[PDB]
């Protein structure tokens, strides 16, 4: 088997309702883990979506609009991204927030692609880092201070990579 | 092909995190959010200063296609 620490970027979310509603992803990050190392076939895109980036958002992973104008769409990268994570055990902080995302973008194609948890494990390295540590805090940022992890703006790589690092930790 | 940008050469993924930098610099300027382009430029690699300086401007232009920070579409 092999593993795919993922995370992606958006245009933002929804406080209320499906988080992902009228939203677009503009960035997948994702690192390839075998026997707890880092194989290095990795995967990584911009993406330009049908509409702006929410200021907020802008806050936290600073990708601007102008950034996003010459770069493919979801469409355009849709297959080589599956082709990419396709049989893998995902691992991914507070799944749900991800995979709704993924799926969404998924269903926008009309390609009657089937659901992402059906063609991958789907693992959530957050619900894993509650059972491991419950009443504590276990957002990344908490857990990388827990594992004394040095990292002096985020980014689905960065924090795809950060979050391989912190999983490892967790499971050895 | 294929878009994959970690499959690609180290130099042409660091033209993309300086694009980054400079795309968002001209970002910050439309939206009216403080910034301080000429520190963002000492920040990027010495050999690359020049690419950030006219990507800045590259970006710049892009910003025109785009609403302002006090149009509606920020209201
Ligand atoms: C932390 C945070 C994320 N987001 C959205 C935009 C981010 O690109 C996306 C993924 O965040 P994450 O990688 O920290 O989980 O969620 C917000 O809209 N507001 C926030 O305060
Ligand atoms: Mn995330
Ligand atoms: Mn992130």
């Amino acid at each position: 088997t092999r593993q795919i620490v993922l995370d992606t970027e958006t245009t933002g979310m929804n406080q209320i309702g499906a988080h992902y509603e009228g939203h677009k992803i503009i960035e997948i990050g994702a690192v390839e883990v075998v026997n707890r190392r880092l194989t290095g076939n990795n995967f990584h895109v911009y993406l330009k979506p049908d509409r702006l980036v929410d200021p907020e958002a802008f806050g936290v992973h600073g990708i601007a609009d102008e950034f996003l104008l010459d770069k493919p769409t979801f469409a355009e990268v849709a297959d080589e991204f599956m082709d990419y994570i396709r049989g893998a055990e995902l691992v991914i902080h507070n799944a749900a927030f991800d995979i709704g995302f993924m799926d969404y973008e998924f269903s926008l194609l009309k390609r009657d692609i089937p659901k992402t948890n059906t063609f991958c494990k789907v693992t959530d390295s957050l619900a894993v880092a509650r059972k491991m540590f419950p009443g504590k805090r276990n957002s990344l940022d908490a857990l990388c201070a827990r594992y004394e992890i040095d990292n002096s703006l985020h980014g689905a790589l960065l924090d795809a990579q950060i979050l391989a690092e912190v999983y490892l930790a967790m499971t050895g | 092909y294929d878009w994959n940008i970690a499959a690609k050469s180290q130099e042409e993924r660091d033209k993309v995190n300086v694009d980054l930098a400079a795309s968002g610099v001209a970002y910050k300027e439309r939206l009216n959010i403080p910034v301080i382009a000429e520190q963002v430029a000492r920040e990027q690699p010495e050999n690359l200063r020049t690419y950030f300086m006219e990507r800045l401007r590259h970006y710049r232009q892009l910003s025109l296609q785009l609403p302002k920070g006090s149009d509606p579409a920020y209201q």
